[PDB]
């Protein structure tokens, strides 16, 4: 059996060497058969097979045995993969010295040159002693696939990988704390590196692949508000094109655009509608996409009383004339208490065009008393153009469309402003983002470079709840997370004036969690019966407490954010003072942290960041740490994903011992349990949460989800202070 | 599949 090498030279097969590596990789794993792997891969060998191909074959062999019954194959495959990547980058298993590596990469143009200016060779020597390359042996197969696929520095054309996981982690840390005083700089670098290398803190895909390289584009979320004017419509559109070329998710508020038929310039023109403009936003969003579908996503918001709401509600409906359909954008309907009350009483809802009702739109977000006043006034005013619809009809039309597409989202505007970090009089929250978890203030532009406009941006990350022993571990973790992301806000580039304005003014952050499901599993709690309410309350109090502590400490050191005076925090108001009171009936856990000490310290020294927390979905970050995604229950014990190399399988964390503890997604009898946990989480979260709603046809008579049930769950969510609602999953069975 | 049947008399009691 002849073997061919990298230079294309022939050597004789050495089956004992292969076995050694397999043995190595298996160390410490349970229920994995080395022979099983050898049988399956040896049969595909042949005379003159390249060495790389042998590696791929054994890797896949291992990978194909991943299962619930033997989840440690995930690691057998992983380690084999890691081994192969080491040799692929360094030409041996052992990684080079940090300094040598960085020098080589800087010379090749793969790493930023500032790294060498910012740190001395002695400092790089010191950093090398922090690194633990044996941490590469703790990844799961799925995780290594992601790492190799979209994180590790590489040549996309030639397929060459230039680095390994541990250099990624150390250098990310290096970059983010490069402007720190020399007395504390490396202390912070080591602590952050440990956090992320031992999976305690999860960082977003953009940061993970970019920080350390020459780029400066790290923005993933941008919220744009569009005024009712051709200049603003053009500005918005221009802004989206710039941002989607750089991979940012976009949240667009286009609620002010006047309705179809409305007058233009007087009576010399009569509006064309919003649809046309919506279609213009869609092409802007998809402007940097392969073909015109792929990547670049956006969620467009509008009030429920808009005059064109019935046409807006069915924009993604897959059945209709092309000129009345904007299918490739998700929508977020904005509701408030008044609208829900009309439904409960079986009354009508009046539809108005924003241009015809002075003060109404603003009141909708910042003052519910004033909104009701104005709203009833204008209903009776006969000079105002309006339309009446039955609240049950509108809610069902909306819910039918949300049920069938899964992508018609809700946003409770009152909850977003009565319980938030911002003062609604000065900086109201009028929209959300792509995934409905960000909620930041925005101002319309009159031109792309308008400096008086405001585009919201948000930097994200997350805490791995399955990697901490006790909740007081979150103090260190919050320090590292806040400090690193605040440094990033000054590191990255801002293509549009208005976006820099918001980032430097308010320095807003969005830190959330991953691995919730696993966490609940190991504490013997479930989602559906209410058994996790108090633990969730305890857990989310810790997270918010320590995050505010971190941000507050940072403000002492480096000054609060410019526009800190527009926050409720500035007035001594806290998350615990404005939450939805109904919550008291479903959770009795006490506060365990000193919120009153903190209240005073915030008032006095302020916050570096106007917002700190936001619960977001995560697929890719969770994969790297073999964690359940965000706060959602797994759909099953094993995840299957498609790849060029083969089928990727990932087994939920500690399946061996917790299989009966988990509560799979379709096992829950309803949404109540989960909706209560979201409510409890929203007590303490600055922004919002990407809540889902899930329905299974086979649990209902005749396999049809009753509208009654859909409306009931909507109301429940409103009752416990839920700000937004993301996807609606319906089962395919 | 959904069953579009809304009972407004049942929802009316709900407290927001
Ligand atoms: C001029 C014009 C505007 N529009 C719309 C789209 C915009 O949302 C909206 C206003 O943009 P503009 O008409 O430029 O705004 P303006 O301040 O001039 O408005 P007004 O007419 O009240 O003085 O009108 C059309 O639909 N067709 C037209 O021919
Ligand atoms: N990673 C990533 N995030 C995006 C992208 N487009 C938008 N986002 C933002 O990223 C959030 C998704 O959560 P994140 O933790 O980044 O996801 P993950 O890292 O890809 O699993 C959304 O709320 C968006 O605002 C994208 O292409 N990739």
């Amino acid at each position: 059996l002849l073997v061919t090498k990298r230079d294309g030279s022939t050597e004789r097969i050495n089956l004992d060497k292969i076995h050694r590596v397999l043995d190595w990789a298996a160390e410490g794993l349970h229920n994995v058969s080395i022979s099983q792997v050898e049988l399956r891969s040896h049969i595909q060998f042949y005379d003159g097979i390249k060495t790389s191909d042998i590696h791929e074959t054994i890797i896949k062999a291992a990978a194909d045995l991943i299962s619930r019954d033997a989840p440690d194959y995930q690691y057998l495959a992983a380690r084999l993969a890691i081994f192969h990547l080491r040799k692929k980058a360094y030409g041996q298993f052992e990684p080079p010295a940090l300094y040598d590596h960085v020098v080589k990469m800087v010379e090749m143009g793969k790493y930023d040159n500032h790294l060498l200016e910012d740190y001395t060779e002695e400092e790089f020597k010191q950093m090398d002693t922090f690194i633990d390359h044996d941490r590469d042996m703790t990844f799961s197969y799925a995780a290594v696939k992601q790492l190799e696929g979209k994180y590790l520095v590489q040549n996309r054309v030639t397929g060459e990988i230039y680095e390994s996981a541990q250099f990624l982690y150390i250098l990310v840390a290096a970059c983010l704390f490069s402007n720190y005083p020399r007395e504390t700089r490396l202390q912070y670098v080591k602590r952050f590196y440990d956090a992320v290398s031992t999976f305690k803190i999860s960082l977003p895909t953009p940061i993970m692949s970019g920080v350390r390289t020459p780029t400066r584009q790290f923005s993933s979320c941008v919220l744009i508000e569009c005024g009712d004017s051709l200049d603003s419509i053009n500005a918005t559109s221009s802004a989206i094109v710039k941002y989607v070329s750089q991979r940012a998710g976009i949240g667009i508020n286009a609620g002010r655009i006047r309705a179809l038929g409305s007058p233009i310039r007087g009576g010399e023109a009569f509006h064309t509608g919003c649809i046309p403009f919506y279609k213009h936003f869609q092409t802007a969003v998809k402007s940097a996409s392969q073909g015109g579908v792929r990547g670049g996503a956006a969620t467009l918001f509008y009030p429920m009383w808009h005059l064109e709401v019935e046409s807006l509600l069915v924009l993604k409906n897959n059945r209709g004339v092309e000129g009345n359909r904007v299918r490739h954008m998700d929508y977020g309907v904005q509701i408030n208490k008044l609208m829900y009350t009309r439904l409960l009483k079986g009354e009508d809802i009046t539809l108005f065009s924003p241009s015809d009702v002075p003060g109404l739109y603003d009141a909708f977000f910042a003052d519910q008393e004033e909104f009701e006043r104005l709203y009833t006034k204008y209903e009776k005013d006969d000079s105002i153009r309006k339309q009446r619809v039955k609240a049950v009809e509108l809610f069902s039309l909306m819910m039918q469309e949300r049920a069938s597409t899964g992508r018609i989202y809700i946003q409770n505007v009152d909850h977003c402003n009565t319980h938030s970090p911002f003062d609604p009089a000065i900086a109201p929250v009028r929209q959300s983002n792509l995934c409905l978890e960000i909620a930041l203030p925005t101002k319309p532009l009159n031109d792309v470079n308008d400096e008086n406009g405001e585009i919201a941006l948000c930097t994200l990350s997350a805490f791995n709840l399955g990697a901490i022993n006790n909740l007081d571990e979150l103090e260190e973790l919050a320090i590292l997370a806040v400090r690193a992301l605040d440094a990033l806000l000054d590191y990255q580039d801002y293509p549009i004036p208005a976006a820099k304005r918001g980032a430097m003014g308010r320095r807003t952050l969005g830190i959330g969690v991953i691995n919730f499901a696993y966490y609940l599993a190991k504490h013997g709690k479930r989602y559906s019966d209410g058994s996790a309410n108090n633990l969730t309350h305890k857990t989310f109090e810790a997270i918010q407490y320590y995050l505010l502590k971190a941000s507050n400490e940072l403000a002492k050191e480096q000054g609060a954010c410019p526009w800190f005076n527009e926050t409720t925090y500035a007035k001594g108001i806290l998350p615990i003072d404005t939450y939805k009171k109904d919550l008291d009936t479903i959770a009795n856990e006490p506060l365990h942290y000193d919120w009153e000490a903190l209240r005073e310290s915030i008032k006095t020294h302020g916050l570096r960041n106007s917002t700190l927390s936001a619960l977001m979905p995560s697929e890719t970050s969770s994969q790297i740490s073999n964690a359940t995604n965000g706060i959602e229950p797994p759909r099953g014990y094993v995840s299957i994903k498609a790849s060029k190399d083969g089928i990727l399988r990932q087994v939920v964390p500690d399946y061996e011992h917790l299989h009966d503890a988990y509560e799979l997604l379709w096992e829950m009898p309803g949404n109540d349990g989960y909706l209560q946990l979201v409510g409890i989480m929203q007590k303490f979260i600055d922004q919002s949460i990407s809540a889902n709603t899930n329905y299974d046809p086979s649990r209902f008579p005749s396999g049809k989800v009753p509208m009654q049930q859909l409306l009931k769950d909507l109301l429940t969510a409103y009752k416990f202070g839920v700000k937004t609602l993301y996807y609606q999953n319906t089962r395919d069975g | 599949q959904i069953d579009s049947e809304v009972d407004t008399d049942d929802l009316s009691n709900f407290q927001l």
